[PDB]
């Protein structure tokens, strides 16, 4: 998602509804593929 | 006691533990001030 080639414009900012699957945010947090990562109200470990 | 204990803007003689990493057992007094860590960011014994 954040590594995708192109994004929608800000005024046009796109919201993709995703549901019914499994995802691991602890690897994405430890992947070091991001410049800035911050959570509000839910820790990245609690997400899994 | 609001007519008594309440002092100006605040009373600092009464303090409480707002956050804790685990649950405190009954009839136990824990004065540990150790910084509470909500997320995965290491606290290193300081706020952040």
């Amino acid at each position: 998602v954040f590594n995708a080639t192109r994004f929608a414009s800000v005024y046009a900012w796109n919201r993709k509804r995703i549901s019914n699957c499994v995802a691991d945010y602890s690897v994405l947090y430890n992947s070091a593929s991001f410049s800035t990562f911050k959570c509000y109200g839910v820790s990245p470990t609690k997400l899994n | 006691s609001n007519n008594l204990d309440s002092k100006v803007g605040g009373n600092y003689n009464y303090r409480y533990r707002l956050f804790r990493k685990s649950n405190l057992k009954p009839f136990e007094r824990d004065i540990s001030t150790e910084i509470y860590q909500a997320g995965s960011t290491p606290c290193n014994g300081v706020q952040g």
